[PDB]
């Protein structure tokens, strides 16, 4: 899971539908989580 | 077979991502479709 990862994490950048799998350990869940949470944090602070 | 889904899909892309999309094809135009979802996220 090497392409398909970094293509979900940088659509996840762009708050899109691309990348479909789910963590396969709860530290990859942790991992994306707060991935995300930064990249909505940004897109948030950008519009603001 | 996407020359029908194409418009549903990137208005999708450039609106809101609040219906699923048939979007994995040509995983080279995902670039293309991921910039078109930046021009969603700024133009909004």
């Amino acid at each position: 899971t090497l392409s398909s990862a970094m293509w979900f994490s940088w659509g996840v950048l762009l708050n899109s539908g691309i990348g479909e799998g789910a963590p396969r350990s709860f530290s990859a869940r942790i991992l994306g989580m707060v991935w995300a949470g930064f990249a909505m944090i940004i897109v948030a602070s950008y519009t603001a | 077979f996407t020359i029908g889904k194409a418009i549903w899909l990137l208005w999708g892309l450039v609106f809101n991502n609040s219906v699923p999309v048939q979007n994995p094809k040509g995983t080279t135009s995902k670039i293309m479709v991921s910039v078109w979802a930046f021009f969603a996220v700024i133009f909004l």
